[PDB]
């Protein structure tokens, strides 16, 4: 529940951005259309709507409910 | 969510056309 | 070879420009825009060169756009 | 390395990375 460097490993469950945004859930489409799906990458623990690092990135990050805000990063507890 | 090519093709055009909304809406 | 039959689903075409005159980034280049529409992905596509293809169902053929503010652009191909 | 989950992996992020930018100048 807090992490490492990057994140590439957290599997904690915070699940709102930097800025309180509510994380989309991974296996839904919307409100963003990705192609970040879980059957894809199986491997990564894109689940529910979790903040993930699935991708080598900065931090974990998310896809917004909010229309306008695509993705933000997360704000995960360094440990 | 499936996996096929044609899946594939119909989130990518889903995906050029949000961005391209959010652009022209700015 | 060179016209637009429906919505340009089956046309393999040349055009490399959009409707507004840009020139289409390569299907094979990451650059200057980054994107999943691999050739390889999708070989059947003729996701050729930097020609304006239609491989997804879109109402004309379009591409991915070589100026950085412009990500892609429908093409203008002659109905035939 | 074109066709690789760690390949896409790295697309799928370049592009998000490249939207926001983008998003940013306006």
């Amino acid at each position: 529940e807090c992490m490492h460097g990057s994140g590439e490993n957290y599997d904690g469950k915070i699940s709102k951005t930097m800025s309180g945004l509510e994380c989309q859930a991974w296996d839904s489409q919307s409100p963003h259309a990705h192609g970040y799906i879980p059957s894809k990458f199986p491997n990564k623990n894109l689940k529910k709507n979790y903040c993930r690092n699935p991708d080598r990135d900065l931090r974990p990050w998310c896809f917004t409910t909010d229309p306008n805000k695509r993705w933000e990063y997360c704000d995960i507890p360094r440990c | 969510e499936k996996l096929t090519a044609d899946a594939e093709l119909q989130r990518l055009k889903n995906e050029r056309h949000e961005e391209a909304e959010l652009e022209r809406l700015k």
